[PDB]
């Protein structure tokens, strides 16, 4: 959990800090999730369509042999038993080229659906071996927000995703400047956001707050800091100025 | 339309007739049919309700008992076709529904934006969609938001990976039990053939999803005993 | 190629440049009375079609079925986010002019200069059925003009979501793109300035941001003559919506 | 009834095949509009800003 | 052909090489076409006491 952290741009010593508090989070997320399973929900529609669609056109292929076809009668035993074969075949045909028509019809449709579903398993394969089997950098394909890890469940006829996500909240205001001149040379931040409360300047990771004092370690200079467009002037903490006293 | 001396009637592409000459006063006139047939019904589940409301697509409110011949139907279709609750859009004449100004999430789509949905002195209620929460962005050149907590979230997807694999017999479906008509069927050549080659591709095409799916790994891989994951409970 | 064991070859500039996509939604929603299609009220021809059984019930269920994927793939690609978020009334986006673009308050279209390019150019003027059923809705002015039959029962259903909440939608995205960056994808927005953008943005394909802060009027003077270029394309005569022409 | 079979299962593979653009459209939206994409040549042509 | 840089593989950005942007792994007779250089060190131009 801590390299997947890492994955999104947080740092791991955020998690390590709030281990407790997100195993809360992920139990009660997960309960949530299996209580709202276990109600009266009809989330499991994108299931459903599969077995009323193949149950439908099952009856409906049923229901065809009671068509005559313009025939005498739709029973196969019926003009067998009245009519004889030197004018039985003129009211046969009707009926074989009414049922293959259907038999045409039917085998068409299920070849439709066959490809949607070969569409449909291609991304649920794609799914699992990108979210379960990995960390996904994209965005919104292994669920809403900043992905973290998933698991799959077995369905009928299906598949279930439970993507864990990450998802920040509390947000605040804050002052920020694209860089910091302090010498006559324009200071940028290496990872993060030079950010401000009004009253003194700090340097935060882009997905969490944690101020830090702006020293060496964690800027770059390049270049002066006269063609910054919205550069603030302050100073620049040194680590190893303290330590050169000898 | 200068319709030229003895040229008397017309056609459209579908040869259907669309003008035509008195044969008494040569005056020339232009045919529109006038049968109707599509109807659409909004209603919610039988199991929560029995009220129910009625589109009419695309034609006008004022043109209702004409259109459909109302007045020699049954009164019910009567007071479905003149009502107090009736409303004209752009997908064609609602009778029975409520028009409100207010605006919620589509229930049951309509059409150009109208969406109906079940409200209570329960009534069909016919109001336009929204599109979500009006929100707004307080922008500034130096002005930037920072997250200070986090919510961890679960979010569920389902997706089809597998179908119900049928296998049809088609000299069974076509005739069963029938020589003589089992011989006519050979006169039709491999239909019988194509159908259970298409069905037998369809069933095995089915089993190749799921292996593809399912069987990413090859190793099955057994839960260790202890459940020491810090505080997480799978 | 120029290649050996020692030689490299490093870039001294760059250019930014902005490129079209065209890419199909939807298509019309046609439904068919197959019963007036197939006879004009002729009940010999009902009681003669009733031999036949359910084929014209089967084919309206299809077409429906195609109408109501048709208004679900407009919703899924269009309806990602539920905020409609608004355009700051001051517009100071470090020189970026995005006034092609940005939805044009001036007209009750909420389309853009370039948005209304894109629906001046695809045109039904050559078409058959379609044009000669959306003729009837221009010829309101003479009464009793039944039109949803009168083509043997073919009808055309308007689409779920018209033009002017489709371009509300775009400009939503287009708003909570430039205003909040890619944060409001994955959950609430956060507001930041466009240059810090630009210059993650830069730091995601592995340059560094003093190359933005240095050069933010030459890419922004690009960044408006590639806009210009891009409409300029678009109001000539070349046919590069050719795909929803198709 | 001929005719309008062809119709139907002519409109039908061309919804199968819109359904297929919708759905690589939606997956673009998805990626290059909601952030960036470090796949090469998926949004434009060349590095994706 | 007279001094050594080093810069990101997408834009020149020539500069000093020092210890900061470079890592030390391994000894020199290993790696396949080294080239001898001098390396500036921040820590000591002139900080001492
Ligand atoms: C931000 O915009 C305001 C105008 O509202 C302007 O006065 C100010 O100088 C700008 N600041 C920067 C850093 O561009
Ligand atoms: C037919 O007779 C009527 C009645 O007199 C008359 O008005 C009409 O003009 C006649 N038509 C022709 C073609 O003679
Ligand atoms: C059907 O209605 C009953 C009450 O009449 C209710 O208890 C039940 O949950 C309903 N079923 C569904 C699927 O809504
Ligand atoms: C709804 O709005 C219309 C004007 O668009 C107004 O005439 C009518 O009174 C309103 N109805 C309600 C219930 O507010
Ligand atoms: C419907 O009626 C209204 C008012 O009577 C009229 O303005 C409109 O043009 C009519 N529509 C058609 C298609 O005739
Ligand atoms: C690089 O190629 C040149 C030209 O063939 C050769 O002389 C030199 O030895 C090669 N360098 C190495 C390290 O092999």
């Amino acid at each position: 959990m801590a390299y997947r952290f890492n994955g999104i741009g947080v740092t791991q010593n955020v998690l390590y800090e709030n281990q407790k508090l997100i195993a809360n989070q992920f139990n009660s997320a997960i309960g949530k999730i299996q209580d709202s399973l276990s109600s009266t929900a009809s989330a499991l529609g994108k299931l459903q369509d599969v077995v009323n669609q193949n149950a439908q056109a099952l009856n409906t292929l049923v229901k065809q042999l009671s068509s005559n076809f313009g025939a005498i009668s739709s029973v196969l035993n019926d003009i067998l038993s009245r009519l004889d074969p030197p004018e039985a075949e003129v009211q046969i045909d009707r009926l074989i080229t009414g049922r293959l028509q259907s038999l045409q019809t039917y085998v068409t449709q299920q070849l439709i659906r066959a490809a949607e579903i070969r569409a449909s398993a291609n991304l649920a394969a794609t799914k699992m071996s990108e979210c379960v089997l990995g960390q996904s950098k994209r965005v919104d394909f292994c669920g809403k927000g900043y992905h973290l890890m998933s698991f799959p469940q077995s369905a009928p006829h299906g598949v279930v995703f439970l993507h864990v996500t990450y998802v920040p909240a509390q947000e605040k205001n804050f002052t920020t400047a694209p860089a910091i001149c302090h010498d006559g040379k324009a200071h940028f931040p290496r990872e993060g956001v030079f950010v401000s409360n009004g009253t003194h300047w700090f340097v935060t990771q882009r997905n969490f707050y944690e101020p830090q004092i702006i020293t060496t370690d964690n800027t770059f200079v390049s270049g002066n800091c006269d063609v910054v467009i919205g550069i603030v002037n302050n100073t620049v903490y040194d680590p190893l100025q303290p330590e050169l006293d000898s | 339309k200068k319709f030229l001396p003895f040229q008397q009637f017309g056609r459209d592409i579908a040869d259907t007739t669309d003008a035509v000459r008195d044969p008494q006063t040569l005056e020339i006139l232009d045919i529109t049919p006038c049968s109707f047939g599509g109807v659409s019904v909004i209603t919610p589940g039988t199991n929560t309700s029995n009220q129910v409301a009625v589109l009419y697509q695309d034609v006008n409110c004022t043109e209702v008992p004409v259109a459909i011949h109302a007045d020699q139907l049954t009164p019910t279709w009567r007071v479905y076709s003149t009502g107090s609750n009736v409303f004209q859009t752009r997908a064609g004449c609602l009778i029975g529904a409520e028009h409100v100004n207010n605006s919620y999430e589509c229930d049951i789509p309509i059409g150009a934006g109208i969406c109906a949905s079940y409200q209570t002195s329960q009534s069909i209620i016919a109001y336009t969609m929204s599109l979500g929460a009006e929100n707004s962005v307080a922008y500034s050149n130096n002005s930037i938001a920072i997250p200070t907590n986090f919510t961890i979230s679960v979010t569920t997807e389902i997706l089809p990976v597998s179908m119900t694999k049928t296998s049809v017999d088609c000299t069974m479906y076509i005739c069963g039990d029938s020589t003589e008509c089992s011989n006519l069927l050979l006169q039709y050549g491999s239909f019988c053939t194509q159908l259970n080659r298409a069905l037998t591709g369809i069933a095995v095409e089915q089993d190749k999803n799921t292996q593809e799916v399912f069987a990413q790994v090859k190793q099955i891989y057994k839960t260790p005993p202890i459940k020491d994951f810090g505080g997480f409970n799978f | 190629v120029a290649y050996s064991n020692n030689s490299i070859a490093i870039p001294t500039n760059f250019t930014i440049s902005v490129t079209t996509e065209i890419l199909p939604v939807s298509m019309t929603k046609t439904s068919v009375d197959c019963t007036m299609y197939i006879c004009g009220d002729s009940t010999e021809c009902s009681n003669l079609l009733l031999q036949y059984g359910s084929f014209c019930t089967q084919l309206n269920r299809a077409l429906t079925g195609i109408a109501v994927e048709q208004d679900k793939n407009t919703q899924e690609v269009f309806a990602q986010v539920k905020q409609i978020y608004k355009t700051p009334p001051i517009k100071d986006f470090g020189g970026f002019n995005f006034s092609q673009i940005l939805p044009d308050p001036s007209k009750p279209s909420k389309r853009s200069f370039i948005e209304d390019l894109l629906f001046n150019k695809v045109t039904l003027a050559d078409a058959g059925f379609i044009k000669q059923y959306g003729d009837c809705l221009g010829d309101i002015a003479a009464r009793d003009l039944i039109c949803a039959q009168k083509f043997n029962g073919l009808t055309v259903l308007p689409p779920l979501l018209t033009d002017e909440m489709i371009a509300q939608y775009t400009s939503a995205l287009l708003a909570g793109t430039i205003t909040s960056g890619w944060t409001f994808g994955a959950g609430a927005a956060l507001q930041i300035p466009f240059a810090m953008q630009m210059a993650y943005r830069f730091n995601g394909i592995g340059v560094t941001q003093n190359v933005l802060y240095e050069n933010q009027k030459l890419i922004a003077n690009q960044f408006n003559s590639a806009i210009g270029k891009i409409q300029d394309s678009l109001s000539s005569t070349a046919s590069a919506l050719g795909k929803l022409q198709d």
